[PDB]
């Protein structure tokens, strides 16, 4: 049914675009990323991998 | 639970709705544009005649 929206209704009826983002970080390999610069691998040595 | 009854023109059935204007929407019989609830409409020709 029709949801027209008018300016002059005050709020909890102004439209309000909304987004949503779903994430699902789990045991998968990565493909989305932040912006970390990736280091050298150094092995047989205690590191904060 | 409130209710309300009355008579009105055919032109005039669908005028009495929130952001609506005219004659009857404004001078006679106005709803909010937050009411919550509904109208009940039919024709009375057979008899108010």
């Amino acid at each position: 049914q029709s949801y027209g929206f008018r300016p002059t209704y005050g709020v909890g009826h102004q439209p309000y675009r909304v987004v949503v983002l779903s994430f699902e970080l789990l045991h998968a390999p990565a493909t989305v990323c932040g912006p970390k610069k990736s280091t050298n691998l150094v092995k047989n040595k205690c590191v904060n991998f | 639970v409130y209710a309300d009854s009355f008579v009105i023109r055919g032109n005039e059935v669908s005028q009495i709705a929130p952001g609506q204007t005219g004659n009857i929407a404004d001078y006679n019989y106005k709803l909010p544009d937050d009411f919550t609830g509904c109208v009940i409409a039919w024709n009375s020709n057979k008899l108010d005649s």
